């Protein structure tokens, strides 16, 4: 649809909608967000891209457990986007996910290793 | 930072 992430892409939105809908009435304490890479940043891709973190666990763990999932190299800077904002790091993954999250009941969210806007 | 794949997922804990 906005032909921005891959995911949106490669399913259906059918099969995104009751995927959501099933997982968050089977772990309610969780929020489902998909983890991406940007558009042609210079930074190792994220082959697993299905994350499910606590709600209560804010972005700024969200930003360790996804850079050790990258390998990241330890020069790069990590920068996470939510439509195409820079989240508050003093924020949890559950006020973003109530706030962000699309038709499919999915948080998307955006690495790369330079600010494309936030700030 | 726990890893755990389960039905096609990362549910990655607070550890």
């Amino acid at each position: 649809g906005s032909m921005k992430f891959q995911y949106k892409e490669d399913h259906p939105f059918e099969y995104r909608k009751k995927e959501g809908e099933k997982i968050r009435k089977k772990y309610p304490d969780r929020v489902p967000v998909i983890v991406e890479k940007a558009p042609k940043a210079r930074v190792p891709d994220l082959d697993k891209r299905k994350y499910l973190v606590p709600s209560d666990l804010t972005v700024g763990q969200f930003y360790f457990l996804i850079r050790k999932r990258i390998h990241l190299r330890p020069e790069d800077a990590l920068f996470f986007f939510v439509n195409n904002t820079i989240p508050p790091t003093s924020a949890t993954m559950g006020q973003l996910y109530e706030d962000n999250h699309e038709e499919d009941y999915f948080l998307y969210v955006a690495y790369s290793d330079e600010s494309v806007y936030g700030k | 930072g726990s890893e755990y794949e389960e039905d096609g997922w990362t549910v990655l804990e607070p550890d």
